[PDB]
């Protein structure tokens, strides 16, 4: 599980770096300059680039979900690699808008022992909120996890 | 044509760097170069590589292409081109499966160039080794310089020496 999580995280990080790379920004700026016969090809490029962006986003989402699931499984399957809870939390906080990640966290992270979340309790507590609470909302899941950790280790 | 001349100068520098190292000097790893003489901002003159033929002309020629001559039962070049252009406005998975289907019915026949041009086993081995070394060195140099648009009509192969020449 740890090896699969590491590989999925590496692929997701590579995709994220490609999205934030200066090459992507230069290509987008070139397309914007080009869009300002000529019409047919302009709309053709404005459709092909959108299709490629959608496919890349779908691949990134799939890799992120697989990495989060494998990290959760690795955490539940042992204690030697408890330090990777930092990576799991970083992915969860940086991808709080994804409903699948929040649902996976709600379904499986509650089985994870709470003492693994103790070192990063400051960062878990600093993200508490109310504006986006709900059945699959990130805030409600985070509040429930924090409350369960507090109940297990109040000290 | 000034860009071509600058690229030729960089290829000459790569050749000189490869020459002074004994590992590549022993293997004779060189880049084929042709003189480019720009004359104006719109017109120019450059060296014509005598004895060279485009790899696409040798491989996928409509009349006497290598694929047609050696594999008549396989898909023609026009059929593969049409199939690839049809799946252009489609999904990525459809593009991948179309490409795999085309590759299944299109087997490479480029190995016959040295067989039909160099009947002597010693000369055939020398030409094949020179071709492999030229391809490896040109590929590494192109990757280092970020060379692009390396399609079939932009690559020339010497008939006498079996060494790839990169143009455009
Ligand atoms: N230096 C050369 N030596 C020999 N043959 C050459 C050379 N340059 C071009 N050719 C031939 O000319 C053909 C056309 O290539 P080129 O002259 O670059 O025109 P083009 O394809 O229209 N390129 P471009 O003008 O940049 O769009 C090639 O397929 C070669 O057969
Ligand atoms: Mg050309």
């Amino acid at each position: 599980f740890l090896s699969l999580a590491r590989f999925s995280d590496t692929q997701y990080q590579r995709i994220e770096n490609y999205m934030k790379s200066s090459e992507f920004e230069n290509k987008q700026a070139l397309l914007k300059r080009a869009k300002e016969r000529y019409t047919v090809k302009v709309q053709r490029e404005l459709e092909l680039d959108e299709l490629a962006l959608r496919a890349l986003k779908e691949d990134r989402k799939r890799f992120l979900c697989k990495a989060v699931e494998n990290y959760i499984n690795c955490l539940l399957s042992g204690e030697e690699h408890d330090m990777w809870v930092f990576r799991l939390c970083s992915l969860w906080l940086e991808n709080s808008g994804v409903s699948e990640v929040n649902g996976m966290m709600k379904r499986d992270g509650m089985k994870i022992p709470t003492y693994k979340f103790l070192p990063l309790m400051y960062q878990l507590a600093a993200r508490m909120g109310t504006k986006m609470m709900g059945g699959l909302g990130f805030h409600e899941v985070l509040n429930n996890l924090i409350s369960r950790i507090s109940m297990d280790h109040p000290h | 044509l000034r860009q071509d001349a600058v690229m030729q100068q960089v290829f000459q520098m790569c050749n000189t760097l490869l020459q002074r190292n004994t590992e590549t000097r022993k293997r004779k790893l060189t880049i084929c170069t042709y003189k480019v003489v720009p004359l104006s901002q719109r017109s120019g003159v450059l060296e014509w590589c005598t004895g060279t033929v485009p790899i696409g002309e040798f491989l996928v020629n409509n009349e006497d292409g290598a694929h047609k001559r050696y594999r008549p039962n396989d898909f023609s070049a026009f059929q593969c081109q049409k199939k690839m252009m049809e799946v252009q406005k489609k999904s990525f998975e459809e593009k991948y499966e179309v490409f795999m289907d085309v590759c299944q019915n299109f087997q490479p026949v480029f190995r016959y160039f040295c067989m039909e041009k160099f009947l002597d086993p010693a000369i055939w081995f020398e030409k094949r080794l020179a071709y492999t070394r030229s391809v490896a060195t040109s590929s590494i140099v192109g990757y280092i310089l970020g060379l692009g648009d390396r399609h079939v009509q932009n690559i020339l192969i010497n008939e006498q020496s079996a060494e790839l020449v990169h143009i455009d």
